[PDB]
């Protein structure tokens, strides 16, 4: 997870620009609605009968932040995102077991969260740039399945 | 799978697309190129570099293609019948690749229609294209 | 997609599995449970040990369900429905999970049919697998 | 990929009596009929046409040793596949440009030819052993895409 310093630009302006308290449940919310058998990991989270359930459910928009500090955080690890990432894959992996597509779907769902809210400035090389990022993350948090 | 309310979803969103479906092929074929570098072996006749009228071109057939598909929510099997042939046995298209693809389709949607591009169209527009994708590889399928 | 030869292929191997379809149905849920164990994650109250009759009777009633689909191969979507339900909205079963146990069921048939698990069939048991698969996931496809 | 004691008598066991002259092009011609899309990518290789022109094919056959070489190559190095597959990836990745999906298909296809070959003999838990090795090789070969 290189990323050259024309794509490493890319990244950080716009995630410089980013409502942390918003996209991150705009995200896990976004997941729920599009994926649902991923509802089977928030059962305890209440109410997500339908999308508006779903999307202003408070227990969602809480656990959206701490899942965007994680990609901040990975965001400023990426020569060490399976050290940085160890403590959730052992989460995710061990306790959970969640299947590792799941950890895609999430940074697919999270750049489309980000096209959304930034349009036209989401190019195609800042997508993919941000691909690369999200394709480490995936790959960081399911470290401890082989 | 297509519920009254996703074939509604869709015609609204694919309805507010009009004369920029073909662009946003385009700009959608761009994306996979870059992203999912990959991708790009199957294309070798072209010029993948921005600007290319190749990819211009073939943005519109890429838009021409899911309008056909739109019009006939009901029976895409048989509309995309001729599409599946030749994604399947003519170029023995990775079925992986559809679903990058119904990905950067959908990012582009996000990119270009702020106000329609709700969860709930999110989740209509993904079913949607899961099910032309599911038609593409029907030969395989 | 299903050609008259798969059809073929599926009924003859289907029908040299007789009466052992329930005792291959257990067979392929243990190794399931063994090389997938995040599977495990949807039966917390069943004994997935070895001889677990749990286990043993919930290997008849895939197999009780396996048989139906070959028996109306040319209107699953119909047959599956009820089992649809249930998997896709009663339990949210990760779709990925489809795949492990055609697999599962795949190694098991290889197994116990050495003279008829020749290429061909497999190709076509495969895509028979494929086809309940995409049936019992309808409700999110 | 730890793999237990237990795990690795299973395995290196029965790979005692595989045929390594057979199996090798028994997995590939499987692949290249079960999922045919793959055929694209030997397309050199002369006559696929159906089933029966695949499997004779001495192209397969070759083609098909080398693969289980690499197999057996990995089977002995499991502490450090990616250093041990470093040049196929490579391979496979930058030239070729194979969607590491395909590792996860030849893989099963393996698994189900070895338990075609030994029956009986393939209970649950050696196969929970050779799922994990798979899984290995599959991630050892995509390593360059990350
Ligand atoms: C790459 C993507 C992901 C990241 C960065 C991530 C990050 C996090 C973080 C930061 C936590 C907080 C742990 C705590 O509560 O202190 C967490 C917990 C959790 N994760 Fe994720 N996660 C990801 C994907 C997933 C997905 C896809 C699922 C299910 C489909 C999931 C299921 C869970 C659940 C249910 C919890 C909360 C209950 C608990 O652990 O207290 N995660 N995750
Ligand atoms: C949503 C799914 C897709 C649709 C609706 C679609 C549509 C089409 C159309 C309408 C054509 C014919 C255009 C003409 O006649 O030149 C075509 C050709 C082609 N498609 Fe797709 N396509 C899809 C996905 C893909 C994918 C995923 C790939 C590979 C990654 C792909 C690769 C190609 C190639 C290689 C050709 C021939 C191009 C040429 O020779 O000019 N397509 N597609
Ligand atoms: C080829 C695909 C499959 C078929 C034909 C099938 C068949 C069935 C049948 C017939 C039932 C109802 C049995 C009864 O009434 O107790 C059932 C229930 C169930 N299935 Fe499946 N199944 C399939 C795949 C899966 C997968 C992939 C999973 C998860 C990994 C799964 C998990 C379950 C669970 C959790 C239940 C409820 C079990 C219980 O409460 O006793 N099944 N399945
Ligand atoms: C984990 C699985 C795999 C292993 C261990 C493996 C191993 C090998 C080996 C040992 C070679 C020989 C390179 C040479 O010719 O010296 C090779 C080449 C090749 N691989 Fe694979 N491979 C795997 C999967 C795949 C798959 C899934 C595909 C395509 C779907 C593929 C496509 C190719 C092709 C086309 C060549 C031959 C042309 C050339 O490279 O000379 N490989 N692979």
């Amino acid at each position: 997870v290189h990323l050259t310093p024309e794509e490493k630009s890319a990244v950080t302006a716009l995630w410089g620009k980013v409502n942390v308290d918003e996209v991150g449940g705009e995200a896990l919310g976004r997941l729920l609605v599009v994926y649902p058998w991923t509802q089977r990991f928030f059962e305890s989270f209440g109410d997500l009968s339908t999308p508006d359930a779903v999307m202003g459910n408070p227990k969602v928009k809480a656990h959206g932040k701490k899942v965007l500090g994680a990609f901040s955080d990975g965001l400023a690890h990426l020569d060490n995102l399976k050290g940085t990432f160890a403590t959730l894959s052992e989460l995710h992996c061990d306790k959970l077991h969640v299947d590792p597509e799941n950890f895609r779907l999430l940074g697919n769902v999270l750049v489309c969260v980000l096209a959304h809210h930034f349009g036209k400035e989401f190019t195609p090389p800042v997508q993919a740039a941000y691909q690369k990022v999200v394709a480490g993350v995936a790959n960081a948090l399911a470290h401890k399945y082989h | 799978v297509l519920s009254p309310a996703d074939k509604t979803n869709v015609k609204a969103a694919w309805g507010k697309v009009g004369a920029h479906a073909g662009e946003y092929g385009a700009e959608a074929l761009e994306r996979m190129f870059l992203s999912f570098p990959t991708t790009k072996t199957y294309f070798p006749h072209f010029d993948l570099s921005h600007g290319s009228s190749q990819v211009k071109g073939h943005g519109k057939k890429v838009a021409d293609a899911l309008t056909n598909a739109v019009a006939h929510v009901d029976d895409m099997p048989n509309a995309l019948s001729a599409l599946s042939d030749l994604h399947a046995h003519k170029l023995r298209v990775d079925p992986v690749n559809f679903k990058l693809l119904s990905h950067c389709l959908l990012v582009t949607l996000a990119a270009h229609l702020p106000a329609e591009f709700t969860p709930a169209v999110h989740a209509s527009l993904d079913k949607f294209l899961a099910s032309v994708s599911t038609v593409l590889t029907s030969k395989y399928r």
